[PDB]
């Protein structure tokens, strides 16, 4: 099943500042009171990350490239954001990934999935409402885990594809802040490494309507891109990543 | 600022050891780093080659750092002797040498 | 501890025994270059326990009695403002004894001047 | 030593002869295997990372994510076990010099062992801060150097007093 | 200009750096060896007309 | 081929590095041999002979 949504306010996306967010743990390696540096697909500091708002009437669900990787945050309340889509065609030609996580649990699946122009979730006022595939024909990788998760929190992801396996960086952030990105540095921790094995260059947010037409609560996110860079990491004597420098930033910091 | 030339020679040390043991993680050209790597994945008729360029690379690195070594030993060497010329001199007697 | 490499090593030669030496001869020479320095009076001096040298005072650079290490509040100082096969060697001469050592000098010029550098 | 200098006779003094190291007396698997054995120089096999040392209980605190911790030169240092989920420290087996402490051979014949930076529980027993040295007895009295051993510490023959 | 000599030379690790070390070393030290033998005195003496 | 000329390189580079640094001692032992007349023949007269 599927639904165009035909109610939508046009609107250019927004843009604003990464600060010093985006910065995950690069390896499952233990470090303390040291100094590392490493060149991995990290998020570039002060960069320019895109902001897509839900708003009631604003619902975005655009199509955007995935290129060497993807930073997601969400400034998120009451669980709007639930799941995400990758691949290159996002049809039955070609195997792409669902990441799901509904009221129970995190479902992963590769299917070829024949997905819809617009796949939602829905509450109503429960979840009652499931439209983003029609179809799933050859499926080889499930997984089936926890669930992962004033806008109040903060949901910080990477999601990186190398050598045929995904990598899935997570971090919960308890957060004040009204309506952008707070300025600040918290480490991402590794959540999963997925041996999916597929060419992925496009990804999909998945959203959940409100029914009591829909409604679109009140949710904020922001896509950012990795690039191959070398970052500094300060590691504490309790092995927490504390403070990062971007290394081709500015002569300073170089 | 004041004691910059003993912790010179303090950190000039620690870098070269730090330099020595970190070029260990160098393959050099060879398909790893590690020797047990490669005696565990290959045959011995290119294992004996990749071991071979391990070595060269290893006792490449190894004789630059006894090479810095015995120059900053020589430095050192001189200014102990200045040192010891001083300690005879300056403390030892009164020397009409003027600075 | 791959005793294929060290039977590939074996080919190349004496390189391992003359970096060995190299080595060892730095080794010796720092050991060398402290007795040079330090070890030039075969007189351990030591200062009176009344401290009356005509209104100098030397409680800065004499030993503390009150330090465990017995250095000078200078040398403590000083000692407070410096911070896979590889193995570290200790001096033959230890710090306490160095210390030793410029207190026999410091005796020797504040009681004697020049005179135990050129003999009794 | 006579072999070291190639020559006959040696020269009074301390001459650097030969490399200890403590052999791995155990191997170790640990897979998601064998049993786990601390406290010995052994080889280990951590989820395919290979590698020798002593393993020892570590007060490390590791995060959930964290399997094995790497120091300043990028060596593991500390690992956890995939079974049951305890850090270990991986401390490397011992290695020293042998250093051989002897007279003129025109004197005598009696030597002394040093094992340079290996304490005495791992090899006239006496243990220094240079190593553990063997053959020499300890005096209280105090002389002048006729054989540097280091960190203070010498050595004469008057048998072989240290 | 070469990127894949740049590729095969970084499998050799840090003698590059190590060699620029070393020189940057030399230079700052002629500077320092001009700075002891001529900076001796901190002022400007003139001779009289 | 291209690491038989980076080896080759590099050894000529690290041999040349090395006697810039021979060099470099002996021009630092000079300059401290300097330093030392222009202290004492210039600012103060020597009795040092020659
Ligand atoms: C929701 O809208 C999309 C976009 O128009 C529809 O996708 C089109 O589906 C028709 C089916 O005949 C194709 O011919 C078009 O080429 C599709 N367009 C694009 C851009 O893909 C989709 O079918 C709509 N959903 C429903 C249920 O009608
Ligand atoms: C010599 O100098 C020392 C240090 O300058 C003097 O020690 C000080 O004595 C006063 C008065 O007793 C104390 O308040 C200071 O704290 C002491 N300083 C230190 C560092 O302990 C000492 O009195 C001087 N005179 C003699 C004769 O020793
Ligand atoms: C971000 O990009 C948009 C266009 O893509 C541009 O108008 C905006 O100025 C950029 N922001 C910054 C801070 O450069
Ligand atoms: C969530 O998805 C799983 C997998 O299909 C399903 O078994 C479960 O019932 C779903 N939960 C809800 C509340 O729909
Ligand atoms: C994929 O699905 C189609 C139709 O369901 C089928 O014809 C094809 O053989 C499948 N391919 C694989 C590799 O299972
Ligand atoms: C992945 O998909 C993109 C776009 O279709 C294509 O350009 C690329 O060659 C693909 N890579 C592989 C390994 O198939
Ligand atoms: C590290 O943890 C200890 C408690 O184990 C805590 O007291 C200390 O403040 C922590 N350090 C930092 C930098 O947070």
């Amino acid at each position: 099943q599927c639904v165009n949504l035909t109610t939508r306010t046009q609107l250019p996306p927004a843009y604003t500042n990464s600060f010093t967010r985006g910065v995950y743990y690069p390896d499952k390696v233990f470090r303390s009171s040291v100094l590392h540096s490493t060149q991995d697909l990290f998020l570039p500091f002060f960069s320019n990350v895109t902001w897509f708002h839900a708003i009631h009437k604003r619902f975005d669900n655009p199509v955007l490239p995935f290129n060497d990787g993807v930073y997601f945050a969400s400034t998120e309340k009451s669980n709007i954001i639930r799941g995400w889509i990758f691949g290159t065609t996002l049809d039955s030609k070609t195997q792409s990934l669902l990441i799901v996580n509904n009221a129970t649990n995190v479902v992963i699946k590769v299917c070829e999935f024949q997905f819809c122009n617009d796949p939602f979730l829905g509450v109503y006022y429960m979840e009652s409402e499931f439209r983003v595939y029609s179809s799933a024909n050859n499926c080889t990788f499930e997984y089936v885990s926890q669930p992962f998760l004033n806008f109040k929190n903060l949901r910080e992801f990477v999601f990186k594809n190398i050598d045929g396996y995904f990598k899935i960086y997570s971090k919960h952030t308890p957060i004040n802040l009204v309506r952008d990105l707070p300025q600040g540095f918290s480490a991402l921790e590794p959540l999963v490494d997925l041996p999916i094995g597929i060419n992925i260059t496009r990804f999909q947010t998945l959203l959940a309507l409100h029914r009591s037409g829909w409604t679109a609560g009140a949710a904020a996110y922001y896509v950012g891109y990795l690039q191959p860079r070398t970052f500094l990491l300060k590691y504490n004597e309790n092995g927490t990543i504390t403070d990062a420098v971007d290394c081709a930033l500015d002569p300073l910091s170089e | 600022s004041a004691l910059g030339k003993l912790q010179d020679v303090v950190n000039q040390n620690a870098q070269a050891l730090n330099t020595l043991v970190k070029q260990l993680s160098s393959n050099f050209g060879a398909i790893s780093s590690v020797l047990n790597d490669i005696l565990s994945r290959l045959d011995p008729p290119e294992a004996e080659v990749q071991i071979d360029r391990l070595i060269t690379g290893r006792l490449q690195s190894l004789q630059t750092y006894v090479t810095q070594q015995l120059i900053r030993a020589a430095e050192i060497r001189a200014s102990a002797n200045l040192a010891a010329t001083k300690m005879s001199e300056c403390v030892l007697g009164q020397s009409k040498r003027v600075d | 501890d791959s005793t294929e490499c060290s039977n590939l090593l074996l080919q190349y030669g004496s390189f391992c025994t003359q970096l060995n030496r190299a080595l060892t001869g730095i080794a010796v020479e720092q050991d060398k270059n402290t007795q040079e320095v330090f070890a030039q009076v075969k007189q351990i001096y030591k200062t009176p326990p009344i401290k009356d040298f005509g209104g100098f005072n030397f409680s800065q650079i004499l030993p503390d009695p009150s330090k465990p290490s017995k250095r000078s509040p200078i040398e403590d100082l000083l000692f407070n403002k410096v911070t896979n096969g590889l193995t570290v060697l200790p001096p033959l001469l230890t710090d306490e004894m160095i210390a030793q050592y410029t207190s026999a000098l410091l005796a020797g010029t504040i009681t004697s001047g020049w005179t135990f550098g050129a003999g009794p | 030593t006579k072999c070291t200098l190639k020559s006959f006779t040696v020269e009074k003094g301390i001459y650097q002869t030969s490399n200890f190291r403590v052999q791995p007396t155990e191997s170790i698997v640990r897979f998601p295997s064998t049993n786990l054995v601390k406290n010995k120089c052994v080889n280990f096999n951590f989820n395919g990372l290979t590698g020798t040392g002593v393993l020892t209980e570590s007060n490390k605190k590791f995060l959930p994510f964290q399997q094995f911790g790497r120091d300043i030169a990028d060596t593991t240092d500390a690992v956890r076990d995939p079974q049951t989920l305890e850090i270990l420290d991986i401390t490397p087996c011992s290695f020293g010099g042998v250093s051989v402490i002897t007279p003129g051979t025109n004197t005598s014949n009696q030597v002394a062992v040093l094992y340079q930076g290996v304490n005495c529980t791992e090899v006239n027993v006496f243990q220094t801060r240079a190593g553990c040295l063997i053959g020499a007895e300890h005096v209280n009295n105090s002389y002048e150097c006729d054989i540097p051993i280091g960190a203070g510490i010498c050595a004469s023959y008057q048998s072989i007093i240290a």
